[PDB]
């Protein structure tokens, strides 16, 4: 990718200027870390049950449990996201990053529309190949 | 228009600045148990997801450049391509690499509620993660 | 060739430590421009490692006036004080801390919710004639370390320009006034003139001019050389007060609160010092009275030690929960260093130097003094201000007293902010020099960078510390003295043959420890020659030739004079202050025979 | 009998850039020196090469100025016994992803700046009427415990792999303790300008949990305790 130019040894300045903060941005504070905790208390409990049964899940406790596993996966990658292609190294190579996992992740929840109204479902899937 | 002259010091302290090396960071520090569990945790979930986003988005290009694939096409052609040795590597990491992060998930359960954040109890949630890893990811290899 | 960059400000503070950090936002906050110069970091100062208390008078238990806070100062200092800046210092006592408290330093509180005291040796209560008083006002064992975090802080809130990791070199004199300071920037190597209307120097201690002391690293006289190279005195730099409780070895400290607790010394026969060599308190007394009181000991034969040369403390007669919820500290620190035991078994004590009485001559209000040639009065330096532990203004006198040096900081750092708000207007030009300011400071700098001799920095220094710790000793005496004097004077006669390796500009970390020693060997030729030739005993000052107090001949304190090293010291003499700010409000103290 | 052990101290030098960063060994004579790691570094400038550079102020381990990396954890060199040991040898080398000025010293000026954004002073409105301190019980003042007797040294921040890349951002574990001090004080009348700064992306939700910071605090401290707090005042 592309970098833009940066600071000239990591400051700019002397011990008694000050780091101004970015105002407030709730969205993307507080309550994405609500976000982080409902889809994490939500794939614990379910592939418990999932573990302990002996076939195929029941069609409408699969879709609940598919359909969390998506959030659990795509919260995952925001964090991977702005950690390393951070905005200040790349600048609009972040948000392109951030749209290519836009419709890469509405396409997989088609895929799962398409797996259980044709197919077994997705823990049907993965018995399927074994392990 | 004499302590504002003080960008004559800016502009030799900059040309300093270009030419400082980074002190090295990942191959001197000593391995503990803190930073490494913590990177099985977020290896755990990239390697996963990508067999989740790669087997998910096979059936949704399906569905609208129509082909058609059903579950059993796709096990005929997985099961032919590889034998003996990759399917018994295959299924012997993705394994263990699954209760690692079972047990992961669960441990930073109680980390968010402020409990066991002593150093005694970061070592003791932590020995009985090791060990869990040995258990129940046998018993998924037996099925 | 250098470049010199000018600044230009209206009060410049050399030093971050407490006085200087007091004295930085004190300024700022009247509607100063001010700039606060300091070869550190602020909050890793040597105030970061006090661990006793600030006293006070403030009520909370039992009753206290400070009228009885007065008493306790002169007669812990055998009359040496200006009896009114002991005055003025525990007047504005109480006003001092609750104004500390508001600022956010967390103090240790008591059941209603006030302030938590102890007690300290020396502060009686009803005039010397009573039991111990609780006037100590104190946070745990960290007290010193939670007052800088505290005082930083609020220096942030107003706006001071911190120049923080600057070297100050010399002082700019034009026609006998001080009109700035300039400076070394370690990290780019550029030299620096700052201009300003009154220049304050809070720079510290010299601590480190001996073998076995207490002090810091960086803990050397810069004020005190800067000052006596300009051509102005030093003032009783003789007292130098050596402390009972220093570690073998290293020469670390562990805290008289301990002793103030219930801490006994044990010597080898394990009998107690109360009636052989010692006063009838029996260790909460005076900081000079327990040091006689072992360095006597141990020669005699009744200390413990594989060279007999040590003591120990006990502290195992407390219980377990006073030692780890009023002192943490030395329960950390006695088990590195010394590493035995705190609780169980007990740590080696050795003399160690621990405080100068002595420094700048100042006035109660902040402002430095000399004396004139021919009338012998004083006279006030026009813009040279100090304040600290490089300052005498001398409250401590001949004796500094428990725990009065946290408040010498307060109270005379909020004092100089006062004085310079009655006669500095905020905004004034500066009149126009030569641009040759300074040019005898910077030749200096360059003749000990290159430099190529046959000793090195760290030879030369090895020298003065075993000279100082042998023969200005606890015991000292006209034989050993004047063999003292005259061997200060050809260890200075070799520093023209100084060694120095690196040749950078950018962190010469050996050229910064060359010029430490050239102020150290300022501040080592004139203890000598002052101790040698005071023919008396009191405070800190114990004769074996002489050992009578004088009250009619010798109470007067010693100035100094000597511009460079190799370069004859001269001395003149001026009188002590024996009357108050106000007759009314207290009555004088009369001397007495001085006896705990 | 001299015992020797050999001490490996990273070195550059700016006046010749060109040059790379490299390690030096030195033969310590172990009889001759004291049991710390600081007592075995000014032997070596003293005796021996006088070019090396570094910070030391008190030697006793309540400044925070000997901060390296010495044996591969972060320590302070002043309270650090050297083993024992004249076959083994030993690498000192500085804070780890720092901006390194000298040889052992780095540029600590964005670890500064930082701490002045959180506003580290009281910020009380209306004080008492007659004029003496503020009230405060004791089971208020038990709250404080472990969080006032930080030393800034930097030796939690630089070992937090989350601090390592996004140091212009976040503020790290050193700061956030000391942003933490103000929030449970019961004398402060301004919280709800202390939890709006950090209520952004990259302030304080970079913690991912990763306990370095406590593991490596050579004052026995909880840095990694006292953020996982604030994230639960933020939420509830
Ligand atoms: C050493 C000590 C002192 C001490 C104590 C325990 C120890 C180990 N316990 C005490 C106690 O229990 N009760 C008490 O009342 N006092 C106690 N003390 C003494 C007291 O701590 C000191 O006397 C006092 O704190 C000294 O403070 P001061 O403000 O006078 O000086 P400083 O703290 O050393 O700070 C001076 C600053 O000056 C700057 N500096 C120095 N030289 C230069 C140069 N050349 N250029 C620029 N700046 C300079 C430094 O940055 C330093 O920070
Ligand atoms: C190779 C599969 C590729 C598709 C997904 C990519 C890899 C995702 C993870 C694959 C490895 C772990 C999943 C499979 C290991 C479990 C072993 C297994 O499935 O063998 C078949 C076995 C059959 O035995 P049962 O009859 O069901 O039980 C009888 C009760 N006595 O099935 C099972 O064990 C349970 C099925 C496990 C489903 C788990 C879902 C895996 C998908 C995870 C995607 C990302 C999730 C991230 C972590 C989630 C948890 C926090
Ligand atoms: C300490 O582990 N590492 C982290 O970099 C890290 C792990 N966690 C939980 N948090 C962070 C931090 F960066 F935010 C690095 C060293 C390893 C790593 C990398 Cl370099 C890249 C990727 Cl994708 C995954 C991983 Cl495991
Ligand atoms: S909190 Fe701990 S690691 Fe951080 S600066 Fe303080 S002592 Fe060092
Ligand atoms: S290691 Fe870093 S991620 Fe948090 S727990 Fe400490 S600040
Ligand atoms: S030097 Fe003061 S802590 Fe190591």
């Amino acid at each position: 990718l592309p970098v833009l130019p940066q600071k000239p040894g990591g400051v700019r300045g002397t011990p008694n200027d000050a780091y101004v903060p970015p105002p407030e941005n709730k969205l993307e504070g507080s309550y994405h870390w609500y976000m982080e905790k409902i889809f994490a208390l939500s794939v614990v409990p379910l592939a418990t049950t999932a573990m302990l049964t002996t076939g195929p899940l029941s069609t409408a406790a699969d879709s609940f449990f598919s359909v969390m596993l998506l959030g659990y996966c795509y919260m995952e990658f925001n964090s991977c996201i702005t950690d390393y292609i951070s905005g200040r190294v790349y600048g609009v190579w972040h948000k392109y990053a951030m749209y290519m996992l836009g419709l890469g992740s509405a396409v997989s929840l088609f895929g799962i529309y398409k797996l259980e109204t044709e197919n077994d479902g997705v823990v049907g899937l993965v018995k399927s190949l074994w392990d | 228009m004499n302590t504002k002259a003080a960008i004559a010091e800016e502009q030799i302290l900059n040309k300093q600045r270009a030419r400082r090396p980074i002190s090295p960071h990942l191959t001197i520090y000593q391995p503990q148990l803190t930073w490494y569990l913590s990177s099985f945790h977020r290896i755990s979930l990239v390697l996963m997801g990508l067999g989740f986003y790669l087997f998910t988005i096979l059936f949704g290009v399906s569905g609208l450049l129509g082909l058609g694939l059903t579950t059993e096409k796709v096990s005929n052609w997985y099961h032919q391509k590889f034998s003996k040795i990759t399917e018994w590597s295959i299924k012997g990491s993705f394994a263990y690499l699954f209760a690692i992060h079972y047990g992961g998930a669960i441990r930073h359960l109680i980390w968010d509620t402020a409990k066991e954040l002593t150093l005694k109890g970061v070592y003791r949630t932590g020995y009985a993660l090791i060990g869990f890893t040995a258990v129940l990811g046998t018993y998924l290899l037996t099925l | 060739k250098y470049h010199i960059i000018d600044h230009e400000y209206d009060c410049v503070v050399i030093g971050a430590g407490g006085a200087g950090l007091r004295a930085a936002f004190g300024l700022a906050e009247a509607g100063y421009k001010t700039a606060c110069i300091s070869k550190l970091f602020p909050t890793r100062s040597h105030t970061v490692a006090a661990q006793g208390g600030i006293n006070a008078a403030l009520g909370n238990m039992h009753k206290d006036n400070w009228k009885w806070h007065m008493y306790d100062t002169v007669k812990g200092s055998d009359w040496l004080g200006d009896q009114d800046s002991i005055h003025y210092m525990t007047r504005e006592a109480p006003k001092s801390i609750i104004e500390l408290e508001h600022y956010g330093v967390p103090f240790s509180r008591t059941e209603n919710g006030k302030i938590y005291q102890r007690a300290f040796g020396g502060q009686t209560k009803e005039y010397g004639k009573g039991a111990q008083a609780y006037r100590t006002c104190a946070v745990a064992d960290r007290t010193g370390h939670a007052l800088l975090h505290t005082l930083y802080g609020q220096a942030l809130r107003h706006d001071t320009h911190f120049f923080i990791e600057y070297f100050a070199l010399d002082l700019l004199t034009h026609n006998g006034e001080v009109v700035g300071v300039i400076a070394y920037n370690q990290e780019d190597g550029t030299i620096h003139r700052f201009r300003a209307h009154k220049t304050i120097i809070a720079t510290g201690g010299y601590g480190r001019a001996y073998f076995s002391c207490t002090s810091a690293h960086t803990c050397t006289g810069d004020g005190n050389a800067m000052v006596s190279r300009a051509g102005f005195p030093l003032q009783d730099l003789e007292f130098v007060q050596f402390h009972p409780s220093g570690i073998y070895g290293s020469g670390c400290l562990i805290t008289e609160g301990a002793r103030g607790e219930g801490g006994f010394l044990v010597n080898s026969e394990g009998e107690r010092f109360m009636e052989r060599y010692a006063p009838t308190a029996k260790d909460l007394a005076c900081r000079d009275v327990v040091s006689r009181a072992i360095t006597m000991e141990i020669r005699e034969g009744r200390g413990v030690g594989k060279k007999k040369d040590h003591m120990y403390l006990q502290l195992s007669h407390l219980p377990p929960e006073v030692l780890k919820e009023r002192l943490p500290g030395i329960s950390e620190t006695a088990a590195i260093f010394a590493g035995v035991d705190v609780t169980k078994e007990p740590i080696p004590i050795i003399p160690t130097v621990h405080y100068n009485m002595g420094g700048i001559p100042t006035k109660w209000n902040g402002e430095a003094l000399t004396i004139d040639e021919e009338t012998g009065e004083d006279k006030v330096i026009p813009g040279l201000m100090a304040c600290g532990e490089a300052a005498c203004v001398s409250v401590h006198g001949a004796n500094r007293l428990g725990a009065n040096s946290l408040l010498d900081l307060v109270v005379f750092g909020r004092a100089v902010a006062h004085t310079v708000a009655d006669t500095l207007q905020p905004g004034l030009p500066h009149k126009p020099l030569p641009s040759d300011l300074g040019k005898e400071s910077i030749a200096n700098l360059d003749k000990l960078r290159n430099a190529n001799g046959s000793r090195s920095t760290a030879e030369i220094r090895m020298n003065m510390k075993q000279t100082m710790q042998k023969d200005v000793s606890v015991f000292r005496t006209q034989s050993s003295l004047d063999e003292g004097v005259r061997n200060i004077t050809a260890v200075e006669k070799t520093f023209d043959d100084v060694k120095t390796t690196d040749r950078s500009m950018i962190w010469n970390s050996d050229l910064v420890e060359t010029l430490e020693l050239q102020n150290l060997l300022t501040c080592a030729s004139q203890t000598a020659v002052s101790a040698a030739n005071r023919k008396e005993s009191r405070g800190a000052h114990a004769r074996e030739d002489y050992p009578n107090r004088d009250d009619e001949h010798w109470m007067k304190h010693t100035l100094s004079w000597q511009k460079d090293v190799a370069a004859p010291v001269t001395l003149k003499y001026r009188r002590v202050i024996d009357h108050t700010l106000d007759e009314k409000e207290c009555p004088s103290v009369p001397p007495t025979v001085r006896a705990y | 009998t001299p015992r020797l052990k050999t001490f490996k101290v990273y070195r550059w030098n700016p006046d010749e850039p060109s040059a790379k960063p490299h390690l030096q060994s030195y033969q310590v004579d172990l009889n001759d020196c004291g049991p710390m790691v600081l007592d075995a570094l000014l032997k070596i400038k003293d005796e021996q090469d006088s070019t090396l550079t570094f910070r030391r102020s008190c030697r006793e381990g309540i400044c925070g100025s000997c901060a390296m990396n010495i044996g591969g954890r972060n320590t302070l060199a002043c309270i650090c016994k050297i083993d024992q040991n004249e076959s083994k040898q030993l690498k000192i080398y500085p804070l780890p992803h720092m901006f390194i000025v000298k040889d052992l010293v780095p540029d600590l000026t964005n670890f500064y700046q930082q701490y002045k954004s959180i506003q580290p002073y009281l910020q009380r409105s209306s004080f008492p009427k007659d004029g003496t301190e503020v009230l405060q019980s004791i089971e208020d003042r038990k709250k404080l415990d472990g969080l006032y007797e930080c030393i800034l040294c930097a030796c939690c921040s630089t070992s937090c792999p989350s601090y390592w890349w996004n140091q212009e951002q976040y503020l790290g574990p050193a700061v956030l303790m000391q942003a933490y001090r103000w929030l449970i004080d019961s004398r402060d009348q301004a919280t709800k300008t202390r939890k709006a700064m950090l209520n952004n992306s990259m302030s304080l939700y970079r913690c991912h949990t990763i306990m370095n910071c406590t593991r490596t605090c050579p004052k026995g401290l909880n840095p990694g305790l006292a953020i996982a707090e604030i994230k639960k005042s933020l939420a509830f």
